[PDB]
RNA sequence: GCGCCGCUAGAGGUGAAAUUCUUGGACCGGCGCAAGACGGACCAGAGCGAAAGCAUUUGCCAAGAAUGUUUUCAUUAAUCAAGAACGAAAGUCGGAGGUUCGAAGACGAUCAGAUACCGUCGUAGUUCCGACCAUAAACGAUGCCGACUGGCGAUGCGGCGGC
């Protein structure tokens, strides 16, 4: 229920998505171990190697 | 014009084959026109592997696979893009596409 | 019900072609009380006290009783004729082994 | 307003004495309030347990059933009900370009435990075999299938239920129809697929309490 | 202290959990080892107010949260998984709320034992509700 | 007794109360099926030939099988005289004047 | 192969055709002598035999009819004649 | 000879009662007036007495059968399942 | 579908939704039982059949091709007006049965309109026995019998020979 708002550094950017070229898949790593790594998506421009903070950490990836 | 040498179907020495039914739209197709696809998908959704093996009651658990045979009418095989419309001379090969697993 | 009931009714017609026998109730009754009948055959249709005493003299003559699974019109055609026969006794088989079968 | 989980209590479920691990798990049942006593509410509960959490090393794709037949206070004593395989194993071993043969037979023990045995078997591709289809012919199928059901009709009608269910913790039946059929056609995935229960012999209470002894 | 089993620190009790993850809904019903005494059934359609999202994976995510936050609240601590599809006459692949109901059941504090797909597969029976040309959307 | 025969059996001439000596499904072609024994509060249900399911006693005595004479309503009466002889043996009800006329 | 001398074939090519379709047709059968173990009586049994042939005095089974060419029963002395 | 061509046994009703009603009767009528092979003696002597009552000219044995035919197929379906339930589970 | 338990307010169905089912406790989970259908995966450019067609196990009955044959008879053959035999599904008449599906019809939608697509229900029908009808994109859109005229690998059934 209550999650810590957890921050995460990105490895390789997986190219644009989102049907308008608006969303970027980024594959974050959770700052505490590099073994735990989910693929997620942000909007706005990325700069590989930076830090972004997940308001809730694990929801879904882009697959049908 | 006759388009294909076999008539889209793999029957030669018969008169009649069984009708089976399409998976998504439930349409009556013969067993040898139907586009078959056998799926050996792991049931664990490989993103969710290192979240259950730490929650496991073992140290090395063999995760079960899921074995579901799909088969399609070709009006829903083309729309779902499991087969693709091909050129008139790249049609005469029955070899499957490559795998490309890693 | 598929392959091999031509052990009973095909060895029975072989005796019919070759060997010696009697058909009918009271002919077997004569043959079984003077010992000359080697094997008596009863049909499924035969009345229950007629069956009970044909078995009873073969207990006395020390001969075998076979219960042919079939009608008496079925046992008559299995003989190869247009009668209906519940009870027969083969008294000299030709060369087949109805006696040296299962009983 | 009322909580239905306060009127309940947790019993614990035991295995027959022929298994290594004896304590299966912990079921629960309501307490007695008048008519519904706490001993008919959990008779005939089937506990689908596998070998791997019931033996020290044995495989996970084989499960058993274990009906409840007695309550001895907190203890909940079980007796054999049937087995089958897990379905992931069952359709990993169904592959193309091989003949699948199956047999079934209704055999009762010397203990009065009429069973129905389901066995499968799959024809084997050889180690220098170049041709793709390792199919058997139909008269080879029929004499394998006669050989399959003849062997298990022996080794269940031999003696009581106890040595029969103890026979297929290691599944020496599937090894037996393996070795005795491969001079007809070689087979490679030969399991007793399912055991189904047809009769119960009167529930002698002494026979069950033999099964939870030493 | 009428609620809870008799367990120590180290020992855990098992109950089976049925993931009926079809389309149009998902069930994360959990029960005892015999499967006869229901411990906690909650449904993804009971925690959305949308009716599109009964079969969402986000509905199955927080339904699996609630069923684990009640299971551990009782005293049952580890779960067998008995995932289903619709099976039988209909489709035999599970729906979208299968994997999210399984992973949310693992991230939110619960141990996992034997897992198995248990959907009904027939020996060719029971003609299917489509007609002969199927359904034509 | 119906408490001893297993489920799905075909029964004619069954008692609707114990001792009644046979009341239900007595006409030609008729039968009743037993379903759903209840060993506690000893009472079984049956399926009457009108499709009504009805719970009865466990000890209602009943004869296994279907009544002889079935198929009797498959042949037409086919002329007015054979309906005359049909009801001459039963009652006085057959030439029925319409109340409209 | 425009110049196969198809009136004088090699006997290697002549052997490995059908018993019809040859330049001159001829059978694949023969006659064979069989010493049953324990008698003087050479039997002159046919190769592709069809009946169960028995010996005269030592009246055990001699050969068994099967699909094409007769399975002899005992490993017994044997020679192809003429 | 072929004295009639379609009506057969129901030529005795003549031009009366309809076309389908006469065609409905001539199936039932050739069935209650037939001589059936006796299962008890083998002679084709089973003649129908009153409705439901079937009797032998020889061996004199009375069988409770169907209304218009000797074996109602609803009744034979019962006997196949009664002996199934008898041997299976043994009550 | 119906019993008997368990826990709970929804379940169902759609691109959406609704008609509909539901605290006289539905769906869901368990144990049972009944009934009628249907034989999955193995199942293939594999087999058999004159064609239509034929797939659960064992088992009475009759048939059949191919192969093997230094057996037999010695042109007994080919195609065929007339005249017949069988022939999917639907359909008709009659009796059993009636689970599922489902023309017709009823409703809910979607729609400018919906006598359609989609959804809920559902009659005949679909299953069996008996009697009819004799038509299909009954298609390999290629009549049957006979011979000759390239190659190569493979397959199914026989027969023969070899590490
Ligand atoms: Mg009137
Ligand atoms: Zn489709
Ligand atoms: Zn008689």
């Amino acid at each position: 229920r209550v999650q810590p708002i957890k921050l995460a550094r990105v490895t390789k950017v997986l190219g644009r998505t989102g049907s308008q070229g608006q969303c970027t898949q980024v594959r974050v790593e959770f700052m505490d171990d590099t073994s735990r790594s989910i693929i997620r998506n942000v909007k706005g421009p990325v700069r590989e190697g930076d830090v972004l903070t997940l308001l809730e950490s694990e929801r879904e990836a882009r697959r049908l | 014009t006759k388009k294909r040498r076999n008539n889209g179907r793999a029957k030669k020495g018969r008169g009649h084959v069984q009708p089976i039914r399409c998976t998504n739209c439930a349409r009556c197709v013969p067993k040898d026109k139907a586009i078959k696809k056998f799926v050996i998908r792991n049931i664990v959704e490989a993103a969710a592997v290192r979240d259950i093996s730490e929650a496991s009651v073992f140290d090395a658990y063999v995760l079960p696979k899921l074995y579901v045979k799909l088969h399609y009418c070709v009006s829903c095989a083309i729309h779902s893009k499991v087969v693709r419309n091909r050129s008139r001379e790249a049609r005469k090969d029955r070899t499957p596409p490559p795998r490309f697993r890693p | 019900t598929k392959k091999s009931l031509e052990s009973i009714n095909s060895r029975l017609q072989l005796v019919m072609k070759s060997g010696k026998y009697v058909l009918g109730y009271k002919q077997t009754l004569k043959m079984i009380r003077q010992g000359k009948a080697k094997l008596v055959i009863l049909a499924n249709n035969c009345p229950a006290l007629r069956k009970s005493e044909i078995e009873y003299y073969a207990m006395l003559a020390k001969t075998g009783v076979h219960h042919y699974s079939g009608n008496n019109i079925e046992l008559g055609t299995a003989c190869g004729k247009y009668y209906r026969v519940c009870t027969l006794a083969i008294i000299d088989p030709g060369d087949s082994d109805i006696i040296r079968s299962m009983p | 307003v009322v909580d239905p989980f306060s009127k309940k209590d947790w019993y614990d479920v035991k295995a027959p004495a022929m298994f290594n691990i004896r304590n299966i798990g912990k079921t629960l049942v309501t307490r007695t309030q008048g008519t519904k006593i706490a001993s008919d509410g959990l008779k005939g509960r089937v506990f689908e347990v596998s070998l791997a959490d019931l033996q020290n090393d044995e495989v996970a794709f084989r499960k058993f059933k274990l009906i409840t037949e007695d309550v001895q206070g907190k203890n909940c004593l079980t007796n054999f009900h049937g087995m089958d395989l897990t379905r992931d194993k069952m359709c990993s071993m169904v592959k193309k370009w091989q003949t699948m043969i199956e047999a079934h037979v209704d055999v009762k023990t010397t203990d009065g435990y009429l069973l129905r045995l389901f066995c499968v078997g799959f024809t084997k591709k050889r180690n220098n075999q170049i041709r793709k289809t390792s199919y058997a012919q139909h008269q080879q199928v029929r004499q394998i299938r006669k050989k399959m059901m003849e062997i298990m009709t022996r080794e269940v009608q031999t003696n009581d239920l106890k040595e029969v269910v103890n026979k297929l913790i290691p599944d020496s039946i599937g090894k037996d129809i393996e070795k005795a059929c491969q001079s007809i056609y070689p087979l490679h995935d030969v399991f007793v697929r399912k055991v189904k229960m047809l009769k119960k012999p009167k529930f002698e209470l002494g026979k069950l309490m033999e099964l939870h002894g030493e | 202290i009428s609620l809870g089993p008799q367990v120590a620190e180290g020992e855990n009790v098992f109950g089976v959990c049925h993931i009926f993850a079809s389309f149009n809904d998902t069930f994360v019903h959990v029960t005892d080892l015999s499967g006869k005494e229901t411990i906690c059934r909650v449904t993804g359609g009971m925690k959305v107010k949308a009716d599109r999202d009964e079969s969402s994976p986000y509905a199955a995510m927080l339904a699996a949260q609630d069923v684990a936050q009640r299971c551990k609240e009782l005293g049952i601590t580890a779960l067998h998984i008995k995932l289903r599809a619709t099976g039988g006459n209909r489709t035999k692949t599970p729906g979208p709320g299968a994997q999210s109901a399984l992973r949310a059941l693992a991230r939110s504090g619960m141990k996992i034992g034997r897992i198995e797909d248990v959907t009904p597969i027939p020996s060719d029976s029971t003609r299917r509700k489509g007609g002969r040309r199927g359904r034509r959307l | 007794p119906v408490g001893t025969m297993p489920e799905g059996t075909i029964v004619c001439c069954l008692e609707e109360k114990p001792g009644d000596r046979g009341k239900l499904a007595r006409a030609s072609g008729n039968y009743a099926t037993v379903i759903s024994h209840n060993p506690e509060t000893k009472k079984t249900r049956v399926k009457l030939p009108s499709g009504s399911k009805k719970v009865i006693s466990s000890a209602n005595r009943a004869v296994v099988g279907v009544v002889a004479g079935g198929g009797r309503i498959d042949k037409p009466i086919l002329k007015a005289g054979r309906a005359y002889h049909k009801y001459k043996a039963k009652r006085n009800c057959w030439p029925r004047v319409r109340g409209v006329a | 192969p425009l110049a196969k001398d198809l009136l004088h074939p090699s006997p290697e090519e002549e052997k490995r055709k059908h018993k019809k379709k040859r330049l001159v047709q001829s059978p694949n059968s023969y006659f064979m002598d069989v010493k049953c173990p324990g008698c003087y009586k050479i039997t002159t049994v046919f190769s592709h035999a069809q009946t169960v042939v028995l010996c005269v005095g030592c009246s055990t089974v001699l050969c068994q009819p099967t699909g094409g060419k007769a399975r002899l029963t005992e490993g017994c002395s044997f020679r192809r004649k003429q | 000879a072929k004295r009639t061509k379609k009506v057969g046994i129901v030529g005795k009703y003549g031009t009366r009662y309809g076309a389908s009603l006469r065609k409905m009767v001539k199936k039932i009528e050739i069935s209650q007036h037939a001589k059936y092979t006796c299962s008890f003696c083998g002679k084709t002597k089973m003649k129908r007495r009153a409705v439901g009552i079937w009797h032998c000219g020889s061996c004199m044995k009375t069988v409770a059968g169907g209304a218009w035919t000797y074996n109602t197929t609803s009744a034979v379906t019962v006997k196949s399942a009664i002996r199934r339930l008898k041997e299976l589970k043994d009550q």
